[PDB]
């Protein structure tokens, strides 16, 4: 692990994948709060919470498999391994936050917007779930609002990935 | 891997819009939906999957799925001819 | 079995028609908003899988659609289903999914030529405005139009039936038989 | 009261051509630069939020525009109002929102088929510019051109008769309907 | 000049001879796929997206323009005479459209308009009659039929019924497609 | 009556493209970088009051563009002005601010359909660049590139009849009625 | 509370938050002027205005309930109920001022300016500026006010912003 | 007194506070206050800060919140306090200051871009570019034709016509 | 004295893309930290006199890059220059300061489309890193970045004519005229 | 040369200039660290180090002809011809720094700073740091030297800056 890693990572990802990946690190950095993605990783790893294991769960779970080939040497074998091994940096909760986020258009993120102004710019679902968590609407224990909101803007298999993921705690 | 970018653009030049709606529903699955609605071209499918290591010039076997899926044989020579 | 392969072959074999045909059974469960942009059958089978009526191990709804649209080839040859199957599962009560009321209503566009057509708009002048009547129009939007003026309804059959029988007294018969199997 | 998801599923139940329609039919309250970036319902029912012309305690103006779209179903089934009591409700004056000037001119514009809108644009083609009488314009965008070069007004409907008279009679019928009301 | 040679073939074609050569497509260009099929160069083209029509391959071309009788556009544009096309069609390998397809066809041949009312009237137990309208002709009952499984390679017994009821030549079309 | 706020509802009142012919028809007078960032009327505005053309004393060249533009239902609402008033006002010589030229040109622009503005577009295949050809650019930006590249002017218009000969006559009748003002 | 309460507070908020936070102590911070919120709690803590119970109510009224939850372990309920006993240490018409704000758009807050630089006599500043910063400026210009709120009600009503009005209304009802 | 006096430089922002030493430049003779705080103790010393100075000075800056907090005066009693008694600010120095305030950092650019030829630094406010045309005499309550030309060659015509009335203000 | 102001006004009616432009062509010039926040066309006109490249005496830098970005209004209303004066003083080999390479990757610039850059930034993919190739990025601050990789340059024309072929041949066309001049 | 020379170059000249012509001039420092240009050039004049000649180099370093025309009254072809003749003042490792320095953007420029925080830490907490400061920093550290450029190849190779690489060879190349 060094700086070089840490820049080629940084190039090589876009806007929506830094987004996300600020998203996925809110809980391990809650004190600070990282600006860019280069400063994130950064106090990650000046507080030893970036090794070779971390980056690549981080890079695993924006799907850049290309990456963790070309940058950190590994295969899907080796980052699924070392997360069966050892514990994640990133909990399931924000796995699940950032996959239903990409199963929603912009259409659907609006709509979805609508029907919670009443308990509350083309803002993306990951805003709206930091400005619910803000407002201790939603948390990993805390998803009925959520799921009856995407359940009234006819979003049913989000709705069941909702309910696995309860099942998933028990 | 020139040679397999030229490959991915000559393919996504010589698809229809049409063609380019049932490619994106044909990797939905391995591609979300805030993902596909910014696709628009073959080429940004392309890469993407790219990204995600489903697709590659060893491992061509996504890309000649979905393009006998469509019918396509005159694109799917191109692919064999890139492979030789 | 990929899936998503299998649902692309059976909208690649399906028509305009069977499209509009398509959306009009499927009105219950898609509002109109999003049935607008339908203009091909795999964003339909999109919206089905939004609400979970269609997956890989649910193909009650699409196998009752490709029935309902008299697409018997379709249900043999892609979802592996015989004509006399899809008669016994939609005979079993509760496991219907299409409401009699629409079906019916489909029925009656399939007994309808172009001047009768016609006829049709012609006896709904006084109901419907002209811009709703004009000859780009097909039955089922006109049963739609009906719907949104409250005019059709399943409790409402009044100006259906002296439409009807304007023109044709099968189409009465259609009627009646639905009305006595709602009993 | 889910006022919101109410507000959606109405809004999902319309389409392009609804909204049109409404956005029209709200010209009296809500500018064209307001007006131009209204792509969908829920939009159109923020800015009637902003003038406090829809809330969870007033819909009046909501039925009103559902009514005179002729959307009865919606008006039964997501705010609970049938056919006749809007009708009453709109009988008593003042409480009527929508002027009968817009109201009328909608009217015509539901009488109107293809070929006698492209002889409405051939007839109002001294008046209107070639970009504002092309074959992708209705004949409610032909309104509001005319409303902009005061030749189409709540006092000046001569123009109006005159183009009406030479496609049909029930148009000039509804001009004058709307002339006796005064 | 390949593409212009394809332009003026397709040029030549009416939309008669159009609806032919997309009926005898029909095992290769699905229903979706032929509908919007308005001229004759828009089905060439998807041809060539399949493979089956190249500066180098033209035989299904000129297979397509041999059934639909068209053998002035084969002797003018494609330099081919009817004699290099029944050589080529006797062999038992190179034909590309399938003789249950082309039985169909010549069944449309040797169909009059009282023939044609006929098989409407004849085929009203099993079709709607908004399928049956005066439109109709034979090739787009026979669709229908295969679309409501009535009709097809290995159920030919509604098409001899309704044959037998008008005409002695049809049912010796369907024979002779069936001794083969 | 307040000045500032009758300028915004004139503003609310027009739309984008509205916006554009203003921007245009203002060409002589605020240049390209100053015209850039114009996003709204009310900015526009603001530069005109910079160069004293627009205040609660000097309407002139304000109605003028309300005028050009044919927003008579702005300028007899907000403005209390009539339709023949402004004709008067503009026949009186040197009275008009905006150039013949220009209003003539825009004129042009509202006769040419979105085919016809695609025709146009390919006939400059040989004197404009691709980039500045895209099908994102309507008239008026092809007429400013056309001026930019000293093909089009008050003294050079042959290759605007060139290529409006090939479109459509009464362009032509256009072009020759305001160079017979001269 | 402790120096770490205020840093945490401090590191956790936005730039939005702090900015409102800092317009919303500006009746009780009059002598001095903060440039950072650390610098505002600082002050606030050194005479005596920053309990536990004041920094609770600050962070309600920027509604980071998170923090509430997680720094000073408090919920909703709790700081409404030492709202009702104990003084507000933010008035309702700064927190009025707030929420007017937060339903203002760019284009909203730029048509206001619009309406008022008749009254201002601000110069051509062309930096986009807040909602709350427009009510700093109408401060120092004494045109807004809790008992002056005339002005702002009609040019929200002559931007189409008939609710706000309705807030300015209840606001002066409540009084 | 100096609790006044530190609540007003306490209170004044940044630009009020550069507004108020250019206002105060023509006052502050033989010396160049850095701080607003130097400023004005400079001017108490020197009896030149009495209530009626300290209302003007707010006055000027339009920082109308101060006058009624501190001073206990509205924006009348000051102008009548304005009308009846001399300034303590020249009528230049308040006309250079509202040309300054209706210009924006561009328009002050192109503004230094046209006068760099009579002057042989960046983001140097209006009233920066000010003192230093009056150091090199370029500007003054007598000399205001080039300020004029150069703002009427940035279209800024509404200056302009400030300028004119400032001079048929004069006389 | 007038000098300065005729820099002023031929900059205010130049445009933020032709500014990028200008900034292209004097890229061989000008490096990138002086360039890059160079948001107007009085400080590119600032640094050129830094340079002595552009003086009263000294217009011929100007006109050439007014020139070459087809900025010709400006060269002959502000600098009194024809457009039939300037090529002919360009085709003397000496007098053009501005490389035949910036001047023909500009024109290739010229030449592309939207979707033709996009297709430009997918060819791109492994030469470049994605952060570079934001939809923001115009193409020639993709030739910089190929530039700052020695990809693209007078003597490394490979890569720049595979991604030509990739998406046009006209581009092919203009590389070639440009390699055949040497 | 002269004391009016020295007086209208130090006027003449912005922030950016100062500090790059104080950081050609670090290895003639006689052993002082000069914080004004001004100072500076006064030392190397009392040292007999700032004939017109050297003034003539140090204004073509920064670009400046218009100070090189107005103040010394010389043009390109007439300061390039003293240098091929004379020995410089200022070396070519100098040169080459400054030269990379003009060719970064403020995004290479922080990109640059990160890969070096590595080998050289935080350094000065301002986030406005030039590459002639950075330069200077790994001066101080022994890690950048006209003998020793590995570790400034391999960090412009890893922004991307292959050109300022090939600089960098063509100076050890002529060396
Ligand atoms: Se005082």
């Amino acid at each position: 692990m060094s700086a070089e890693v840490i820049g080629q990572v940084e190039e090589a990802l876009d806007t929506d994948e830094k987004e996300m990946l600020l998203f996925l690190c809110r809980d391990v950095a809650i004190d600070v709060v990282p600006p860019n993605v280069r400063d994130l990783l950064d106090i990650l790893r000046e507080r030893g919470k970036l090794s070779v294991g971390d980056l690549a769960e981080l890079l695993y779970r924006v799907r850049r498999f290309d990456l963790l080939k070309r940058i950190l040497k590994m295969d899907r074998k080796a980052v699924e391994t070392h997360l069966l091994r050892n514990p994640h940096l990133v909990s399931d909760y924000r796995v699940l936050m950032a996959e239903i986020g990409e199963d929603l258009d912009k259409s659907d993120v609006s709509s979805l917007i609508f029907l919670m102004k009443d308990y509350m710019k083309e803002k993306s679902f990951l805003d709206l779930v930091v400005e619910l968590e803000k407002l201790n609407l939603v948390a990993p224990d805390q998803l009925d609002l959520l799921e009856k909101c995407l359940k009234n803007i006819h979003r049913i298999d989000l709705k069941t990935k909702i309910q696995k993921y309860k099942q998933s705690v028990q | 891997m020139d040679p397999f970018l030229v490959l991915l653009g000559s393919v996504s030049s010589s698809l229809s819009s049409s063609e380019l709606t049932e490619l994106k529903f044909l990797c939905l699955g391995r591609v979300g939906k805030r993902k596909l609605e910014r696709v628009q071209s073959g080429l940004d499918l392309f890469s993407m999957l790219l990204e995600q290591n489903d697709l590659e010039p060893g491992h061509t076997e996504l890309l000649r799925e979905l393009l006998a899926s469509l019918r396509r044989h005159d694109l799917l020579r191109r692919v064999d001819d890139f492979e030789a | 079995m990929d899936f998503s392969r299998n649902l692309y072959d059976i909208g690649e074999q399906l028509d305009s028609e069977d499209l509009a045909s398509l959306k009009f059974l499927s009105l219950d469960y898609i509002p109109q908003r999003k049935q607008e942009p339908i203009k091909d059958a795999l964003m339909l089978f999109q919206r089905l899988q939004e609400k979970r009526m269609l997956e890989e191990s649910n193909l009650s709804f699409l196998k009752e659609l490709l029935f309902r649209i008299n697409r018997l080839d379709l249900l043999i040859t892609y979802l592996n289903t015989r004509k006399e199957e899809m008669e016994r599962e939609l005979q079993t009560p509760g496991r219907a999914q299409i409401s009699a009321y629409r079906v019916m209503l489909y029925q009656i566009s399939e007994e309808v030529s172009r001047s009768e057509l016609r006829s049709f708009k012609g006896g709904l002048q006084e109901e419907i405005s002209k811009c709703k009547l004009d000859d780009d129009m097909n039955l089922l939007d006109i049963f739609i139009e009906m719907e949104k003026r409250v005019i059709l309804g399943e409790g409402k059959l009044d100006i259906l039936k002296r439409v009807c029988a304007q023109i044709n007294k099968s189409l009465l018969k259609i009627i009646n038989d639905y009305e006595e199997f709602s009993k």
